């Protein structure tokens, strides 16, 4: 049971969803056009999780890609292992979305989401018991935006009661790509915080410096971006899709991840980080990984950890190590860098591990909690968000689609809020 | 120019310019569309960057499916979509009026006059067409026999006239039982399921409904005959606390205790079921379906089968709404008043495979108002062809309910509008005297392409109709099988009356302001 | 159980007496399919290791199926019917084949 | 020197292409379902 | 590689001439962009947008927000239409062409080795005696009579796109402004864009547009089984949600015992009714929120026959309390008798388009109505909404400040005469500067007979002569014609709050321009 | 854009990379909290006294 | 133009009223300066709801407004027709100036 | 930003103007003042300047210093 | 009404009668000029009466 | 997504402009003319 269906909208989420399947395809050894090549019942037991099973022995991933652009999902078409979808699961827009909020809601969405809803429920046929589902989007698209935020909204009119783990990938501090990515990110977050319950931030141009220092990558691309960040995904459906002692679904990831349901923005990582090159000559040990994660060289998003605080932490290791040691070493930090941690928490670095070893790496480890590294990164949002809408430079884009200047003001008011309800236990 | 001295990256188009923009690419969406204007077109082939194809040949679809990057285009794109969204049928003839209203305009405005001149007489012009299609309408009063060929004459424009006789029975059946009294048709009320069982030219209408899912239970039964349905919104399978709670036990005997506790107040929903069975007096056969729009775990899909009860899952919005009307009985949200005043009727209910996809058909209702037409195309691209011509139908039989009166056919229209603004002509007394002669032959543009796509002639045919209405009295219009001309409302050609209300409206207004545009430029960079 | 599932020991009466308690517990429900006269019990999921130990026990053999359209398939062979509950008393609803 | 021909009425394509006409579509549709007729030909029958 | 010793690396430097006689032509170059959309023979401009739409307006405004300039002094000119747009209705197009020509005629000063500050301490004693002409010349205006009215809103659409349908988008206009005119406290206030919403649905005919007297929304019934058509409902709107959710805790049940589970999952069932029970005291027919509503809210409404709408914005249901006169409350439990919308008339759930429309109209007194545009497509139903907040504040003007100025050229040749005259006293080297301000609101009647193709010389001779007696004083250019009608004849009539921020911002714009004499560029910021 | 002719904004804003410049334009922001106006005198006199 | 900048004697605040149902202009008012967030009553780290019997449940849902709203009757009754508040006032909170005036 | 014609104004060429060019080119007489600044007086010395062909000229005389420095400067050549 | 912005206004506060400036200008360049202006203006009357 | 703007009667030039009208042509002639004029304006006469 625990059935979780997949949906991937946005032009952000089908890149990164094109190298999600790739690595659940090759950990589970599930052929694309035979049956399966499995060994034992750590990949064989949980096929049927993420999979629906036709008849004859073919495998289909419960998948849903939403783009509004043809040219960009004809990749995803009959591309890099693209052509094992339900052929329904690819639904096109003719109609781009333009990197406008209000466009993908009140123009495109209101043609396109009652089709997109009709996609969730036949998925959800084979679904004995559904657990969940799982959004990856972008705040700095239209799609993302557009498509993401009205997709959530009306996934809740069918499943009220039904945890949701959406995956956002955040806006960069460093470089910028238009004027009105603080609009699409103020008003992305505004009806997220609302009735969600889980949000991770990733940030694609905040990565171009891991590769360029730590991977070893002179001209990086989009193609060598999305291969850490599947390793990333993969490392949080670790135990969701493999069996092992520290039993953790989505169900138990949703409650030990928020002592608070509003402030669920985590920052997502994983380690370690090897070049192609000087990967053979480096020895991986239990605590070489575990203290490796609380550093700010193992961050997917551009925040600093060395002046923040956690709330709770968890991590899911790959191959059979001790995990009595993981307890034991991270419980010395909580002692000499109690500023870091919580003080009323005596286990606060969750454990968790399978039996099944990843691709390329001997060893691997990823991290997975909540902090204040995202009141930050929320402050530049609304500093900028702030000074586009006191001159009401560029409203016309989004008040000539259906939005209003107290749509932009409720916008503000409860954004500011999330800064000062971060600001409590800083 | 002085766009081109603030932003160097900026195109601009001045005066003479961008008029010649505008017209010369209305030109190249009216010489593409108007291969497809009537039942003699030809099918286009639309193919997508992923490779699938799209065979169809209605204006809206052409438009939108077309690799085209013009702004010229793209207004016009966006009134075609109107008129195939309130409305179906007129989008073909939508573009080639405006392809027309452009280039007859043309010959005065190069020919020193100004553009507003022209559109001072396309107001003069739209106030006599309007008053004359009031005047040409027929009140029929809505006979069943009437709506056959309003039906006839948009499905033929569509398909090759084989599967016309059969799509005219399930439009026109259709759309009469749903709704009586003089009230507004909801077009929600009919279900289109696309199958690939036989044919094309086996599309039947099911007095029910037809839902694409099947019992997910193997135990239950297949062909279920006089049945109770019970419309349900409850979920039946395992949900938590809104809190985050958790079980805690200390022994294994407490363990056992807790997944029998924890399932109870899912079992009380499902003993809620299985008594309203034994209450309706179940010494007979007396099946029972349950649909249950949310989902349902195998632990109650194996007590429901147990029992002999039918129950689907992950039913669709409206399959709330259109299955309330066709069983009679009431959707409810909870199982505290259950009763048999809410419980529906069906004489035959039945699923059957298709690739491993069940279908569940509901059948034999006494009075449905709400049906569900077939579709069982043999390939994908004809289930474009037929679900496209439905609602082209569907939105063509409501429109000639709501409105009480039917317009006339091909030819009988246009070609006795135009009559009208050439004796009306010096009405104006001004300078819009060659507005209203750009207006009214702009209008015979429908008579002109019905007689290319035939194969005819086009000013050989157009002089001989005209000669007919002129001398008669009789709306005459164009025969595409002999090229005489035949008049329309005797041999079983109609046309909606809101369609040709909205070509000159829509048409016009959009003309007005595209001879008024002498500044396309592009910037914000 | 299917929310978050925690055992909770407050005595050393309970910690002691948890693992012979499960050991007994799954005891009873691998004999009371041995008393029903089964010989072949055929699984979709895993299968624990107290669970083998008590199946040669008491002489039956298991047999792993992972798919689960072939567990369907297995029904219409020897005329069972797939039980969603763990092991109950088999009234009438088991398999009938040769060898 | 050389001169070229340009687009005439409605080519407004980005990179796309369009057919029309017997010979430039119909005849195109027979040669290239000709060449799976004679693929298959092969393959068929019990030799 | 050793640094180049510099100082303020990668900026630059330009003084002089270069940047007094640069910031002219920069503004008169936006001021040719917009000059063929003044007069009554206006044409459209087609805009591309960055997003993929397309814009053809002919409105001042909306064409200088869709152009991205480089230059400095370029950027300014933008900002004062975008100043003309909030503060009055029809006031864009006419500052952008003053400010241009303004600054034309102080190009020929800064030639004559003139100071900048003469010129615009010349031009602040010009703006004072400008205020003063238009206030001597206007008329009020009788608010209580509706073609009065009727007059004012004609002369302020007869140059955009709505001059066709004249006779309908006047009333629609008139009657959105006088329904949204709310005072509660002593205090007047219109507010015609949080209440007036003008709404717009593709298909249909301009001529069937119409204001509602009430408000409308895109929104469907909750279930099937709710009413769409009730004759004289009961309104409560709702903030908070119909649902059960997690509170603002840490909370946290250990359930040991076997009841405890099935215990918890049947209170939220008792707490969804609880707070359903509490809406039910008051009988009420429709229930609005802005949360979600679950179906245990769903099913306790069915059968006490309550139509419910699920997810409403925060906007519209601020322009439904005004409406039907109920008040927006967050907490189920707290309800009373005046917080129920009484008064509201018929309500129907209509579809416009295979899509569902939920109506509130025929209300007694409505504070806040909703324009129902029907058109072609959305091209140019953009442009109808564009050109009803041009009409709707037009009026807004009028009812706090009810006097007219003679427009069609007759308010600006009324005040180039009075500067005129009032120049022979000033014996100065200001005397100068301060002759070519009257010289400068020339442009506006040029611009006139320049749209319509009528001559430029023929006619303002005449023109000059006919204010040169003290008599009539308000004769102007027909732009429809082309000849001179006293406008007391044709009625065109523009109010004085937009020909008084058209005066001030045009002076004013060229008092900041004027001063720049140095443009540093190339640095950096936080 | 920021139009202005006060001298502790424009020198604030501007990029300067000499030692010496640096002073001059801290100079500047001295004069806004001592006294408020007298923040081009300074500038002026400062850079003559060093001619 | 520059000349109608206003001398307003008193204070010019920058905000606005937030909920579009409170009386706009108060004559004879009385300013309640208070530095708090009017919100739901949220418990602090060291504070956990641990809670071991189900009927004790509601009550505890309950008491997060109901202390809330405890405050804001108590300064309300006071006479007191404007609040200005630097932390944050949420929906719920609204209602009750809306209701007093 | 301010000069962007369509027709440009000669090719490309710069031009200051007025009283910022006429102390550059005081200031640049300054700088070329220097080479004969120290050559002054019985105890005044040379100067050794380099080509780039590598022929070395040490001298003192102004007419034999000023023409090996190769200035460009219109106002310095005077 | 402050030109399509909400403005709060207290007037005369009834202890100490404060006072704020609203400036008026035509574009935000003037509005941001305007403010520097009045400020250093400010600074000059405070220096006088203290001094 | 972004549309542009085409020729529309006589692009037929391989990289030369063109100039018609008074603002496009007679206008920039005036303006051109004008800068040789203030460019020795400053270096006629005694002075
Ligand atoms: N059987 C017929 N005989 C003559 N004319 C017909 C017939 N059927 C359709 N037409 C004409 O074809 C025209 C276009 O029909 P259709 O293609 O259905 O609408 P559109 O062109 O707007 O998509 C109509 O104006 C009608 O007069
Ligand atoms: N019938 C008419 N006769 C003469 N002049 C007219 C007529 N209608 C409008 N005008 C003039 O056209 C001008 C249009 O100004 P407009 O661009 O609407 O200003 P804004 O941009 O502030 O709305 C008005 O100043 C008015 O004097
Ligand atoms: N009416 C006037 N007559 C003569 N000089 C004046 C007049 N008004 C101002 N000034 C001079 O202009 C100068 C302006 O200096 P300013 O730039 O304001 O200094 P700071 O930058 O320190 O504020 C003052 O030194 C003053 O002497
Ligand atoms: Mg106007």
């Amino acid at each position: 049971m625990r059935e979780i269906v997949h949906i991937q909208a946005g032009q952000c989420g089908n890149q990164i969803g094109a190298k999600f399947w790739e690595v659940i395809s090759d950990e589970h050894g599930i052929d694309p056009t035979g049956t399966y090549h499995g060994d034992s019942d750590l990949q064989l037991d949980r096929i049927s999780v993420y999979y629906n099973e036709a008849t004859g022995g073919k495998y289909v991933p419960r998948a849903i890609l939403v783009d509004l652009e043809p040219g960009t999902m004809d990749s995803v078409r009959s591309g890099p292992f693209g052509q094992i979808f339900r052929p329904d699961n690819f639904v096109f827009g003719q109609s781009g979305a333009g990197n406008n909020w209000a466009k993908g809601h009140y123009t495109e969405g209101a043609e396109l989401v009652d089709s997109v809803l009709d996609v969730v429920r036949k998925e959800a046929e084979s679904c004995d018991c559904l657990q969940g589902f799982q959004l990856t989007h972008s705040l700095g698209g239209g799609t993302g935006s557009g498509m993401g935020t009205l997709l959530i909204s009306k996934i809740r009119e069918e499943y009220p009661d039904r945890i949701m783990n959406t995956f956002s990938v955040v806006p960069s501090p460093k470089v910028s790509d238009t004027v009105v990515e603080p609009y699409n990110a103020t008003l992305s977050v505004h009806q997220l915080v609302e009735n969600t319950d889980e949000t991770y931030c990733i940030d694609n141009e905040a990565l171009y410096d891991i590769c360029f220092r730590t991977l070893k990558l002179t001209t990086p691309t989009y193609g060598d971006l999305n291969h850490l960040v599947s390793a990333t995904m993969s490392g949080v459906t670790t135990c969701l899709r493999f069996p092992g002692q520290l039993n953790a679904d989505l169900r138990k990831l949703a409650v030990n991840m928020v002592p608070f349901p509003r402030l669920h923005f985590f920052m997502p990582g994983f380690a370690p980080l090897t070049s192609r090159g000087s990967q053979q000559y480096r020895a991986l040990t239990v605590p070489e990984l575990t203290q490796q994660v609380f550093d700010a060289k193992n961050m997917m998003a551009a925040c600093d950890p060395r002046h923040g605080r956690y709330l709770t932490v968890a991590a899911v290791f790959r191959g059979r190590m001790s995990m009595k040691e993981v307890d034991e070493q991270m419980l010395n930090v909580q002692n000499k860098n109690s500023s870091y941690f919580v003080e009323w928490i005596p286990n606060n670095v969750k454990t968790a591990v399978c039996d099944i070893p990843p691709r390329g790496l001997k060893m691997a480890v990823t991290f997975i909690g909540n902090s204040t590294a995202i009141q930050e990164l929320f402050k530049r949002i609304s500093e900028q968000f702030t000074a586009m809408f006191r001159r009401k430079a560029f409203l016309h884009w989004y008040t000539g689609e259906g939005m209003d200047e107290m749509e932009f003001t409720e916008a503000e008011s409860n954004m500011n809020d999330l800064v000062s309800e971060y600001q409590q236990y800083q | 120019a002085a766009v081109k001295t603030l932003n160097p990256k900026a195109e601009v188009a001045r005066a003479q310019a961008a008029l010649a923009v505008n017209i010369s690419a209305a030109r190249g969406l009216q010489d593409v569309l108007r291969t497809n204007l009537g039942p003699k077109g030809t099918m286009k082939m639309l193919v997508s960057g992923a490779g699938d194809i799209k065979l169809t040949k209605d204006g809206n679809v052409l438009l939108h499916e077309m690799q085209i990057q013009h702004p010229t285009a793209s207004l016009i794109a966006k009134v075609a979509t109107a008129q195939d969204d309130i409305t179906g049928d007129g989008t073909t003839s939508n573009v080639l009026i405006i392809g027309e209203l452009l280039k007859q305009a043309d010959l005065y405005i190069s020919e020193g006059l100004h553009p507003r001149i022209i559109t001072e007489g396309f107001e003069a012009a739209k106030e006599k067409a309007l008053q004359f299609l009031e005047e040409v309408k027929v009140s029929r009063e809505m006979d069943r026999e009437t709506l056959i060929d309003v039906a006839r004459t948009s499905l033929r424009t569509k398909v090759h006239a084989e599967l016309a006789d059969v799509l005219t029975e399930a439009v026109v059946d259709s759309i009469l039982a749903i709704k009586k009294q003089d009230e507004p048709i909801d077009l929600f009320m009919i279900e289109i399921m696309e199958m690939k069982h036989k044919s094309e030219t086996d599309t039947s209408l099911i007095r029910g409904l037809v839902l694409d899912h099947g019992a997910r239970h193997p135990d239950m039964k297949k062909r279920v005959e006089d049945a109770y349905i019970l419309t349900c919104n409850v979920s039946l399978e395992y949900e938590k606390t809104e809190v985050n709670s958790g079980f805690f036990y200390k022994s294994a005997e407490e363990r056992e205790k807790l997944v029998k506790a924890e399932r109870k107040f899912i079992e009380d929903r499902v003993k809620k079921i299985i008594e309203l069975k034994r209450k309706v007096c179940g010494d007979s056969d007396k099946g029972f379906v349950v649909i249950n729009q949310k989902g349902i775990d195998p632990f109650s899909l194996d007590a429901l089968s147990k029992e002999g009860i039918v129950a689907l899952r992950r039913a669709k919005r409206r399959n709330m709404e259109r299955l309330t009307l066709a069983c009679g009985g009431v959707a409810l949200n909870s199982f505290d008043d259950l009763s048999p005043d809410c419980l529906g009727h069906a004489g035959l209910v039945y699923e059957y495979t298709l690739g491993e996809e069940k279908f569940t058909f509901i059948e034999k209702c006494n009075n449905p108002r709400s049906v569900t037409l077939l579709i069982k195309g043999p390939n994908k691209h004809t289930l474009t062809q037929i679900k496209d011509a439905v609602r082209d139908g569907l939105r063509a039989v409501k429109n000639a309910i709501d409105d009480g009166c039917v317009v006339p056919g091909a030819g009988a229209v246009e070609v006795a509008m135009a009559e009208a603004l050439i004796k009306h002509k010096p009405s104006v007394k001004g300078r819009a005297q060659l507005g209203v002669q750009a207006f009214a032959d702009a209008l015979l543009i429908i008579p002109k392409v019905l007689a290319q796509n035939s194969g005819f002639d086009l000013q050989e045919t157009l002089v001989k109709i005209q000669a007919e209405h002129s001398e008669s009295g009789q709306l005459v219009g164009v025969d595409l099988n002999t090229g005489e001309p035949m008049v329309a409302a005797e041999v079983g050609v109609w046309d909606n009356y809101c369609v040709k209300k909205q070509l000159l409206h829509s048409c016009t207004v959009i003309a007005t302001n595209i001879l008024l545009v002498d500044e396309i430029m592009r910037a914000g960079m | 159980t299917e929310t978050k599932g925690t055992v909770l020991i407050k005595t050393a009466e309970e910690l002691m007496n948890f693992s012979k308690g499960e050991e007994n517990l799954m005891d009873a429900q691998v004999k009371a399919i041995a008393d029903t006269g089964a010989n072949v019990v055929v699984t979709g999921g895993k299968v624990a290791d107290m669970a083998l130990h008590y199946a040669n026990k008491y002489n039956i053999m298991l047999v792993r199926l992972n798919s689960k359209w072939d567990l369907r398939r297995l029904c219409k062979t020897v005329g069972a019917t797939a039980l969603p509950r763990l092991t109950p008393p088999v009234l009438e609803e088991m398999g009938h084949c040769d060898s | 020197h050389v001169p070229k021909a340009p687009g005439f009425a409605q080519m407004l394509k980005e990179g796309a292409k369009h057919f029309s006409g017997l010979e430039e579509a119909v005849y195109r549709n027979i040669q290239a379902c000709k060449e799976l007729a004679q693929t298959t030909r092969t393959a068929y029958g019990p030799n | 590689h050793r640094p180049v010793l510099v100082l303020s690396q990668n900026t630059k430097r330009e003084s002089g001439r270069k940047v007094q006689s640069g910031n002219i032509n920069a503004a008169k170059t936006i001021a040719d962009i917009i000059r063929t959309c003044l007069g009554p023979k206006s044409m459209m401009k087609m805009l591309l947008d960055p997003m993929g739409g397309i814009v053809m307006t002919n409105d001042g405004n909306a064409i200088l927000r869709e152009i991205q300039v480089q230059h400095p002094a370029a950027k300014s000119m933008i900002e004062i239409s975008r100043t003309q747009d909030e503060e009055v209705g029809d006031g864009t197009t006419s500052v952008i062409i003053l400010a241009g020509e303004m600054l034309s005629v102080a190009e020929h000063f800064l030639e004559q080795q003139m100071h900048p500050t003469v010129v615009i301490s010349a031009y602040r004693k010009a703006l004072d005696d400008m205020i003063s002409t238009l206030k001597k010349i206007s008329i009020p205006v009788d608010i209580s009579d509706s073609d009065m009215m009727l007059n004012i809103i004609n002369s302020s659409i007869t140059t955009k796109a709505i001059s066709r349908w004249s006779s309908l988008a006047c009333n629609i206009a008139l009657d959105a402004v006088k329904m949204v005119q709310f005072e509660e406290n002593g205090r007047k206030e219109i507010d015609i864009k949080k209440y007036a919403r003008v709404e717009k649905i593709p298909g249909g005919i301009i001529e069937d547009s119409c204001v509602l007297r009430g408000v409308m929304i895109n929104k469907d019934v909750t279930h099937p089984r709710m009413r769409r058509y009730i004759k004289n409902p009961r309104i409560v709107l709702l903030d908070s949600s119909l649902e059960y959710k997690k509170g603002e805790s840490q909370t946290d049940i250990e359930i040991t015992r076997e009841e405890d589970f099935t215990r918890i999952l049947q209170m939220e069932e008792e707490y969804i009714q609880q707070l359903c029970e509490d809406i039910i005291q008051l009988k009420p027919d429709v229930v609005i929120t802005e949360k979600g509503i679950s179906d245990l809210a769903q099913h306790y409404l069915m059968r006490a026959n309550i139509t419910a709408i699920r997810r409403v914005r925060k906007t519209d249901n601020n322009r439904i309390a005004r409406a039907c006169g109920a008040r927006i409350v967050s907490r189920p439990e707290e309800l009373r008798e005046d917080d129920v919308g009484t008064g509201a008339g018929l309500l129907e759930i209509k579809k416009i388009g295979d899509e569902y429309f939920t109506f509130i109209t025929d209300c007694k007194d409505p504070k806040a109505c909703t324009i129902l545009l029907r058109g072609a497509s959305k091209e140019i139903l953009s442009e109808v909404e564009r050109n009803l907040q041009d009409a709707m504040q037009v009026c807004r003007n009028v009812l706090l400040d009810p006097q007219l100025v003679p427009g069609g050229g007759a308010s600006e040749m009324a005040v180039a005469h009075a500067l005129t005259e009032k120049s022979k006293a000033m014996t100065g080297v200001e005397q100068w500067p301060y002759r070519a301000v009257a010289q400068a609101l020339e442009v506006i009647p040029r611009t006139l007979i320049q749209n319509c193709g009528a001559s430029t010389i023929r006619l303002l001779t005449s023109l000059r002569a006919k204010h040169t007696q003290e008599n009539c004083e308000t004769w102007g250019v027909n732009g429809e014609t082309g000849t001179l009608v006293d406008m007391k004849e044709l009625g065109i009539w523009e109010p004085l709050a937009v020909k008084l921020q058209t005066y001030k911002t045009a002076v004013e714009t060229a008092v900041l321009l004027l001063r720049i004499d140095d443009i540093v560029s190339g640095h950096k910021k936080k | 854009v920021t139009i202005t002719n006060d001298g502790a904004t424009i020198l604030k804003l501007l990029e300067v990379e000499h030692p010496a410049a640096k002073v001059l334009c801290e100079l500047a922001d001295l004069q806004d909290k001592e006294v408020g106006d007298g923040t081009t005198s300074v500038v002026i006199i400062a850079a003559e006294l060093l001619k | 133009s520059q000349m109608e900048s206003m001398l307003i004697s008193g204070y010019a605040l920058n905000c606005v009223v937030g909920s579009q149902g409170m009386p706009k202009r108060i004559v004879n008012a009385k300013i309640a300066c208070l530095d708090f967030s009017l919100q739901k009553t949220k418990m602090k780290l060291g504070v956990q709801v641990v809670i071991t019997d189900p009927e004790k449940l509601d009550q505890i849902r309950q008491r997060e407004s109901d202390i809330t709203k405890e405050r804001i009757q108590k300064i309300l009754a006071t006479g007191a027709n404007v609040i200005l508040t630097t932390g944050g006032i949420d929906d719920m909170c609204l209602k009750y100036f809306v209701e007093a005036g | 930003m301010m000069p962007t014609p369509v027709i440009l104004l000669k090719e490309g060429t710069d031009s200051s103007q007025g009283i910022p060019q006429l102390v550059s080119n005081i200031s640049a007489c300054q700088v070329i003042a220097e080479a004969v600044r120290t050559t002054l007086g019985p105890r005044g010395m040379d100067k050794l300047i380099v080509d780039g062909r590598g022929k070395a000229t040490i001298s003192n005389d102004g007419a034999t210093i000023l023409k090996l420095l190769d200035v460009v400067h219109p106002a310095a050549k005077t | 009404r402050i030109c399509d912005d909400e403005l709060i206004l207290i007037k005369n506060t009834k202890a100490r009668t404060s006072a704020s400036i609203i400036l008026r200008g035509a574009n935000d360049f003037m509005c941001d000029e305007m403010e520097r202006s009045l400020h250093d203006a400010l600074c000059v009357v405070k220096r006088v009466l203290e001094s």
